[PDB]
Protein backbone atom coordinates (compact mmCIF):
# COMPACT_ATOMS: atom_id res chain seq x y z
CA UNK A 1 0.00 0.00 0.00
CA UNK A 2 0.95 3.63 -0.46
CA UNK A 3 3.86 4.91 -2.51
CA UNK A 4 7.66 4.93 -2.64
CA UNK A 5 9.27 8.32 -3.18
CA UNK A 6 12.72 9.80 -3.70
CA UNK A 7 13.40 13.21 -2.17
CA UNK A 8 16.52 15.22 -1.29
CA UNK A 9 18.47 14.50 1.86
CA UNK A 10 17.74 16.33 5.11
CA UNK A 11 14.79 16.26 7.49
CA UNK A 12 12.65 13.13 7.20
CA UNK A 13 8.85 13.58 7.00
CA UNK A 14 7.30 12.15 10.18
CA UNK A 15 5.64 8.86 9.25
CA UNK A 16 7.88 7.95 6.33
CA UNK A 17 9.76 4.65 6.44
CA UNK A 18 13.35 5.09 5.30
CA UNK A 19 14.70 2.65 2.70
CA UNK A 20 18.46 2.53 3.19
CA UNK A 21 20.94 0.36 1.31
CA UNK A 22 20.35 -3.19 2.47
CA UNK A 23 16.60 -2.76 2.91
CA UNK A 24 14.54 -5.71 1.66
CA UNK A 25 11.00 -5.12 0.42
CA UNK A 26 8.48 -7.86 -0.35
CA UNK A 27 6.12 -6.62 -3.06
CA UNK A 28 4.08 -7.76 -6.05
CA UNK A 29 5.15 -6.37 -9.44
CA UNK A 30 2.98 -7.12 -12.48
CA UNK A 31 1.52 -10.14 -10.71
CA UNK A 32 4.99 -11.38 -9.69
CA UNK A 33 5.81 -11.69 -5.99
CA UNK A 34 9.31 -10.25 -5.63
CA UNK A 35 11.92 -9.06 -3.15
CA UNK A 36 13.64 -5.74 -3.84
CA UNK A 37 17.01 -5.16 -2.17
CA UNK A 38 18.12 -1.53 -2.09
CA UNK A 39 21.66 -0.98 -3.37
CA UNK A 40 23.53 2.30 -3.96
CA UNK A 41 21.03 5.08 -3.43
CA UNK A 42 22.35 8.21 -5.10
CA UNK A 43 23.91 11.00 -3.00
CA UNK A 44 21.96 14.03 -1.88
CA UNK A 45 18.80 11.92 -2.06
CA UNK A 46 16.95 9.32 -0.04
CA UNK A 47 14.05 6.96 -0.59
CA UNK A 48 11.10 6.38 1.70
CA UNK A 49 7.82 4.51 1.85
CA UNK A 50 4.92 6.94 2.33
CA UNK A 51 1.67 5.40 3.47
CA UNK A 52 -1.48 7.25 2.33
CA UNK A 53 -1.85 8.72 5.82
CA UNK A 54 1.51 10.50 5.38
CA UNK A 55 1.63 13.71 3.30
CA UNK A 56 4.36 13.88 0.71
CA UNK A 57 6.95 16.69 0.90
CA UNK A 58 7.88 19.17 -1.81
CA UNK A 59 10.27 18.18 -4.60
CA UNK A 60 9.36 14.51 -4.16
CA UNK A 61 9.42 12.02 -7.04
CA UNK A 62 7.11 9.01 -6.88
CA UNK A 63 9.26 6.14 -8.11
CA UNK A 64 6.37 3.67 -7.98
CA UNK A 65 2.94 3.70 -6.37
CA UNK A 66 0.20 1.28 -5.37
CA UNK A 67 -3.55 1.49 -6.05
CA UNK A 68 -6.33 1.87 -3.50
CA UNK A 69 -7.79 -1.59 -2.84
CA UNK A 70 -8.83 -1.88 0.81
CA UNK A 71 -11.51 -4.52 0.27
CA UNK A 72 -9.10 -6.67 -1.75
CA UNK A 73 -7.69 -9.70 0.03
CA UNK A 74 -4.93 -10.46 -2.50
CA UNK A 75 -3.38 -7.09 -3.47
CA UNK A 76 -2.38 -6.36 -7.05
CA UNK A 77 0.79 -4.43 -6.25
CA UNK A 78 2.30 -2.24 -8.97
CA UNK A 79 2.72 -1.99 -12.74
CA UNK A 80 6.15 -0.77 -13.84
CA UNK A 81 5.57 0.72 -17.29
CA UNK A 82 8.22 1.09 -19.99
CA UNK A 83 10.14 4.18 -18.87
CA UNK A 84 9.06 3.96 -15.24
CA UNK A 85 11.76 1.39 -14.43
CA UNK A 86 14.79 0.28 -16.45
CA UNK A 87 15.07 -3.47 -15.87
CA UNK A 88 18.29 -5.04 -17.16
CA UNK A 89 18.37 -8.69 -18.17
CA UNK A 90 21.94 -10.07 -18.00
CA UNK A 91 23.36 -10.55 -21.48
CA UNK A 92 24.96 -13.93 -20.71
CA UNK A 93 26.99 -14.10 -23.95
CA UNK A 94 27.37 -17.80 -24.71
CA UNK A 95 31.08 -18.11 -25.65
CA UNK A 96 32.36 -20.30 -28.47
CA UNK A 97 31.91 -24.02 -27.90
CA UNK A 98 35.26 -25.59 -27.06
CA UNK A 99 36.23 -27.53 -30.19
CA UNK A 100 39.02 -30.04 -30.21
CA UNK A 101 41.59 -29.33 -32.97
CA UNK A 102 41.31 -31.82 -35.84
CA UNK A 103 44.74 -33.08 -36.82
CA UNK A 104 45.39 -33.03 -40.58
CA UNK A 105 45.83 -36.16 -42.68
CA UNK A 106 47.54 -35.93 -46.08
CA UNK B 1 32.08 28.88 35.52
CA UNK B 2 29.11 27.74 37.58
CA UNK B 3 27.69 25.83 34.61
CA UNK B 4 30.96 23.90 34.34
CA UNK B 5 30.93 23.28 38.10
CA UNK B 6 27.39 21.91 37.89
CA UNK B 7 28.37 19.78 34.89
CA UNK B 8 31.37 18.22 36.61
CA UNK B 9 29.35 17.73 39.81
CA UNK B 10 26.32 16.09 38.16
CA UNK B 11 28.30 13.97 35.67
CA UNK B 12 28.46 10.88 37.90
CA UNK B 13 24.79 11.04 38.97
CA UNK B 14 23.54 11.75 35.46
CA UNK B 15 25.61 9.01 33.83
CA UNK B 16 24.62 5.98 35.90
CA UNK B 17 21.45 5.09 33.92
CA UNK B 18 22.54 6.48 30.54
CA UNK B 19 23.82 3.08 29.44
CA UNK B 20 20.52 1.24 29.89
CA UNK B 21 18.65 4.12 28.28
CA UNK B 22 20.81 4.01 25.15
CA UNK B 23 20.65 0.22 25.18
CA UNK B 24 16.86 0.23 25.23
CA UNK B 25 16.67 2.98 22.61
CA UNK B 26 18.94 1.09 20.22
CA UNK B 27 17.25 -2.26 20.86
CA UNK B 28 13.94 -0.56 20.12
CA UNK B 29 15.28 0.95 16.91
CA UNK B 30 16.53 -2.50 15.91
CA UNK B 31 13.87 -4.99 17.02
CA UNK B 32 10.73 -2.89 16.62
CA UNK B 33 8.96 -2.86 13.30
CA UNK B 34 9.75 0.26 11.23
CA UNK B 35 6.04 0.78 10.58
CA UNK B 36 5.57 1.07 14.33
CA UNK B 37 8.48 3.48 14.56
CA UNK B 38 7.01 5.57 11.75
CA UNK B 39 3.66 5.60 13.53
CA UNK B 40 5.42 6.82 16.67
CA UNK B 41 7.05 9.61 14.67
CA UNK B 42 3.68 10.45 13.10
CA UNK B 43 1.95 10.78 16.46
CA UNK B 44 4.84 12.85 17.80
CA UNK B 45 4.39 15.19 14.85
CA UNK B 46 0.70 15.25 15.78
CA UNK B 47 1.62 16.32 19.32
CA UNK B 48 0.30 13.13 20.93
CA UNK B 49 1.97 10.77 23.37
CA UNK B 50 2.23 7.45 21.45
CA UNK B 51 2.75 5.47 24.66
CA UNK B 52 -0.64 6.58 25.99
CA UNK B 53 -2.19 5.83 22.59
CA UNK B 54 -0.72 2.33 22.58
CA UNK B 55 -2.02 1.57 26.07
CA UNK B 56 -5.44 2.93 25.15
CA UNK C 1 -14.78 -3.99 5.18
CA UNK C 2 -16.45 -5.40 2.03
CA UNK C 3 -20.08 -4.52 1.57
CA UNK C 4 -22.68 -7.32 1.35
CA UNK C 5 -25.22 -7.91 -1.40
CA UNK C 6 -28.45 -5.91 -1.52
CA UNK C 7 -26.84 -3.07 0.45
CA UNK C 8 -27.87 0.57 0.00
CA UNK C 9 -25.31 3.29 0.70
CA UNK C 10 -27.27 5.92 2.60
CA UNK C 11 -24.33 8.33 2.70
CA UNK C 12 -20.61 7.97 2.07
CA UNK C 13 -17.37 9.80 2.78
CA UNK C 14 -14.52 10.66 0.37
CA UNK C 15 -10.96 9.36 0.47
CA UNK C 16 -8.80 12.00 2.19
CA UNK C 17 -6.08 10.31 4.23
CA UNK C 18 -3.60 13.18 4.09
CA UNK C 19 -6.29 15.66 5.16
CA UNK C 20 -6.12 16.83 8.76
CA UNK C 21 -9.59 18.43 8.88
CA UNK C 22 -11.96 16.02 7.06
CA UNK C 23 -14.68 17.31 4.79
CA UNK C 24 -17.34 14.78 5.76
CA UNK C 25 -20.34 14.33 3.46
CA UNK C 26 -22.58 16.22 1.05
CA UNK C 27 -26.27 15.30 1.31
CA UNK C 28 -27.71 16.19 -2.09
CA UNK C 29 -31.36 17.00 -2.78
CA UNK C 30 -32.99 13.57 -2.90
CA UNK C 31 -30.25 11.82 -0.92
CA UNK C 32 -31.73 12.94 2.40
CA UNK C 33 -35.12 14.49 3.19
CA UNK C 34 -34.45 17.09 5.89
CA UNK C 35 -37.57 18.53 7.51
CA UNK C 36 -37.49 22.01 9.03
CA UNK C 37 -40.23 22.39 11.68
CA UNK C 38 -43.06 24.56 10.38
CA UNK C 39 -43.47 26.54 13.62
CA UNK C 40 -46.76 28.20 12.59
CA UNK C 41 -46.84 31.53 14.41
CA UNK C 42 -50.42 31.69 15.78
CA UNK C 43 -52.53 34.84 15.81
CA UNK C 44 -51.23 37.58 18.08
CA UNK C 45 -53.40 37.80 21.18
CA UNK C 46 -55.43 40.99 20.70
CA UNK C 47 -57.39 42.55 23.51
CA UNK C 48 -61.06 43.13 22.57
CA UNK C 49 -61.80 46.83 21.99
CA UNK C 50 -65.00 47.82 23.73
CA UNK C 51 -67.39 49.84 21.54
CA UNK C 52 -68.28 53.47 22.19
CA UNK C 53 -71.43 54.94 20.65
C1 LIG D 1 25.70 10.50 43.35
C2 LIG D 1 27.15 10.98 43.34
C3 LIG D 1 27.72 10.90 44.75
C4 LIG D 1 27.03 9.75 45.48
C5 LIG D 1 26.92 10.08 46.97
C6 LIG D 1 25.66 9.41 47.52
C7 LIG D 1 24.60 10.48 47.74
C8 LIG D 1 24.04 10.95 46.40
C9 LIG D 1 22.75 10.21 46.10
C10 LIG D 1 22.34 10.43 44.64
C11 LIG D 1 22.36 11.92 44.32
C12 LIG D 1 21.06 12.29 43.60
C13 LIG D 1 21.32 12.65 42.14
C14 LIG D 1 20.19 12.07 41.29
C15 LIG D 1 19.36 13.20 40.67
C16 LIG D 1 19.82 13.46 39.24
O1 LIG D 1 19.35 12.84 38.35
O2 LIG D 1 20.80 14.43 38.97
C17 LIG D 1 20.62 15.08 37.75
C18 LIG D 1 19.62 16.21 37.92
C19 LIG D 1 19.42 16.93 36.58
O3 LIG D 1 20.27 18.04 36.49
P1 LIG D 1 20.23 18.89 35.08
O4 LIG D 1 21.29 19.96 35.12
O5 LIG D 1 18.87 19.51 34.92
O6 LIG D 1 20.53 17.87 33.82
C20 LIG D 1 20.33 18.37 32.54
C21 LIG D 1 19.83 17.27 31.59
O7 LIG D 1 18.92 16.44 32.24
C22 LIG D 1 21.00 16.43 31.09
O8 LIG D 1 20.51 15.43 30.24
P2 LIG D 1 21.38 14.04 30.09
O9 LIG D 1 21.51 13.69 28.62
O10 LIG D 1 22.75 14.22 30.69
O11 LIG D 1 20.59 12.83 30.88
C23 LIG D 1 20.51 12.95 32.27
C24 LIG D 1 19.67 11.81 32.85
C25 LIG D 1 18.67 12.39 33.83
O12 LIG D 1 17.72 13.11 33.10
C26 LIG D 1 16.93 14.01 33.82
O13 LIG D 1 17.06 15.17 33.64
C27 LIG D 1 15.89 13.54 34.83
C28 LIG D 1 15.77 14.60 35.92
C29 LIG D 1 14.91 14.12 37.08
C30 LIG D 1 14.72 15.26 38.08
C31 LIG D 1 15.48 15.03 39.38
C32 LIG D 1 14.66 14.09 40.26
C33 LIG D 1 15.28 13.94 41.65
C34 LIG D 1 14.29 13.24 42.57
C35 LIG D 1 14.73 13.35 44.02
C36 LIG D 1 13.89 12.40 44.86
O14 LIG D 1 18.98 11.17 31.82
C37 LIG D 1 18.74 9.81 32.03
O15 LIG D 1 19.64 9.07 32.24
C38 LIG D 1 17.32 9.27 31.99
C39 LIG D 1 17.05 8.37 33.19
C40 LIG D 1 15.73 7.63 33.00
C41 LIG D 1 15.60 6.44 33.95
C42 LIG D 1 16.38 5.22 33.49
C43 LIG D 1 15.42 4.10 33.09
C44 LIG D 1 16.19 2.80 32.93
C45 LIG D 1 15.24 1.67 32.53
C46 LIG D 1 14.58 1.05 33.76
C47 LIG D 1 13.17 0.57 33.41
C48 LIG D 1 13.25 -0.64 32.47
C49 LIG D 1 11.90 -1.34 32.42
C50 LIG D 1 12.01 -2.69 31.70
C51 LIG D 1 11.88 -2.50 30.19
C52 LIG D 1 11.72 -3.85 29.52
C53 LIG D 1 11.63 -3.66 28.01
C54 LIG D 1 11.90 -4.98 27.30
O16 LIG D 1 20.10 17.11 38.88
C55 LIG D 1 19.17 17.56 39.82
O17 LIG D 1 18.03 17.74 39.53
C56 LIG D 1 19.63 17.84 41.25
C57 LIG D 1 18.93 16.87 42.20
C58 LIG D 1 19.43 17.08 43.63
Amino acid sequence: TGCVASFPEGDVPPGAVECLPGQVIRTKVNGEDVMLEIDEVDPGYQVCWFKPDVPLPENAEILWSYPYEPTAALPTGTTWEEGQANVLIPAEPTPEAAVWPPTPVT
Amino acid sequence: SLAKVWMYASWIPRGIPKAMANELSSAAAALAHPEAIARVAQLESQGKNPYRVARA
